[PDB]
């Protein structure tokens, strides 16, 4: 969706893979994040997926 | 909004066989559907959440698949105690929605219904009122038509229908249709006739009686 | 053992108010997000409302929202839903679930018996009951328990001593706003003049028991 492709470019352009990392590895933080921005299930899925292939590279 | 549309409405099964029951989305939920089962009496339980994944307790006979849009709830080798009101929700988002019910009933030979017209009694046209209950007892399947008429005239919005549970002897039905008129017009026609349509009667059976 | 009981469900009048609440127990409900269902008289589910683990985020359906407001104490082990503005359309039985722990939204493993919500401008009245007289070798005959409100009403015929034939019907609410019901029971053609029927209708909100004596002509 569009959606998503907005969160890439804010995680791009606004965010340090060091802050970027301490999301994607703490599902505490995580959780927080998806449950604040009321994301459905299968776009939380789809982010973390997207974030984890952004994050590797 | 996240719409579900379930089907069939209705399923007559027969211990031993295999059934499924649909469930397609308005929109994509990946595999997050989940399956209720809700018998009289007791609790709503869960069968199955996340499309597949089988609750704790539940008997692999009950099996879900689909991913996106459709899926299906499959009953293998079925089981007396299965016969009962099942529900598909999606848990992708809030509101979390449900779909219509699928009502898993037992399949039994065709059997017409006995047909009985009642006019009103007279003391209830003593207090103002006129009901005429026309009854079609123990029939199976669950389709019948019945159509009020009075002096010929086919009537629409004045009557009533009630059905029971199918019986847990026979798993046959029952019905009862209730025209609800005012003294004063009971008083202005004379013939009553309910007229029934249903697929173990050969053609459609009248029963009338003349007011008085 | 896992245990959701619900409570407070009444009758009400449109535009009025109510309080449910749901005590539960055999799990720390502190660590669970909670949500409400309804049952409709259709018999169509429709969740409610949603409340999450701490109280930190409430969620609410399209047709509930602004009028309900959804709380928890965790100390107490209560989940609430107080209502107002009630409307005819929220007639129906009220389930607190517990959701899986699996995301913040999810299925519901646990639901609780329920607690019955009747909106309505009727008040308590008792049923007028008329006799389903025979004759028009098995005969039909029953009995039509009329404007009664609220539910329910309870038959039986010659005091549960006739049991094979009867059948009682759903009752159906009218435009007037009152529950209509019939009864009725097959017997031998034989029967009819050797043997006496009777309806026990009874009526617990109005205090009402009638015994109706169903005979033919």
């Amino acid at each position: 969706s569009i959606f998503i492709e907005d969160y890439l470019k804010y995680f791009q352009d606004q965010v340090s893979r060091e802050n970027l990392l301490q999301l994607l590895t703490d599902d505490e933080a995580w959780n927080g994040f998806v449950a604040a921005a009321e994301l459905p299930r299968d776009e939380a899925d789809e982010l973390r997926k997207a974030l984890n292939k952004l994050a590797s590279h | 909004d996240v719409q579900i549309t379930q089907s069939p409405s209705y399923l007559a099964a027969s211990p031993g066989e295999t059934i499924t029951i649909n469930c397609r989305a308005s929109k994509i939920i990946s595999k997050y559907l989940a399956w209720y089962q809700e018998k009289p009496g007791k609790t709503i339980k869960l069968l199955i959440y996340s499309g597949f994944t089988l609750q704790s307790g539940i008997p692999s006979r009950f099996s879900g698949s689909g991913s996106g849009t459709d899926f299906t709830l499959t009953i293998s080798s079925l089981e007396p105690e299965d016969f009962a009101m099942y529900y598909c929700q999606q848990h992708n988002e809030y509101p979390l929605t449900f779909g219509a019910g699928t009502k898993l009933e037992i399949k039994r030979t065709v059997a017409a219904p006995s047909v009985f017209i009642f006019p009103p009694s007279d003391e209830q046209l003593k207090s103002g009122t006129a009901s005429v209950v026309c009854l079609l007892n123990n029939f199976y399947p669950r389709e019948a038509k019945v159509q009020w008429k009075v002096d010929n005239a086919l009537q629409s919005g004045n009557s009533q229908e009630s059905v029971t549970e199918q019986d847990s002897k026979d798993s046959t039905y029952s019905l009862s249709s209730t025209l609800t008129l005012s003294k004063a017009d009971y008083e202005k026609h004379k013939v009553y006739a309910c007229e029934v349509t249903h697929q173990g009667l050969s053609s459609p059976v009248t029963k009338s009686f003349n007011r008085g | 053992e896992v245990m959701l009981v619900e409570s407070g469900g009444g009758l009400v009048r449109p535009g009025g108010s109510l309080k449910l609440s749901c005590t539960a127990s055999g799990f720390t409900f502190s660590r669970c997000a909670m949500s409400w269902v309804r049952q409709t008289p259709e018999k169509r589910l429709e969740w409610v409302s949603a409340i999450s683990r701490d109280s930190t985020y409430t969620y609410y359906s399209d047709s509930v929202k602004g009028r309900f407001t959804v709380s928890r104490d965790n100390a107490k082990n209560t989940l609430y839903l107080q209502m107002s503005s009630l409307r005819s359309e929220d007639t129906a039985m009220y389930y607190c679930a517990r959701q899986i722990d699996d995301y913040y939204v999810d299925a519901l493993d646990y639901w609780g018996q329920g607690t019955s919500v009747t909106v309505s401008s009727a008040s308590t009245k008792g049923p007028s009951v008329f006799p389903l007289a025979p004759s028009s070798g098995t005969a039909a005959l029953g009995c039509l328990v009329k404007d009664y409100f609220p539910e329910p009403v309870t038959v039986s015929w010659n005091s549960g001593a006739l049991t094979s034939g009867v059948h009682t019907f759903p009752a159906v609410l009218q435009s007037s706003g009152l529950y209509s019901l019939s009864s009725v029971v097959t017997v031998p053609s034989s029967s009819l003049g050797t043997q006496t029927y009777i309806c026990n209708v009874n009526h617990k909100p109005s205090n009402t028991k009638v015994d109706k004596k169903v005979e033919p002509k």
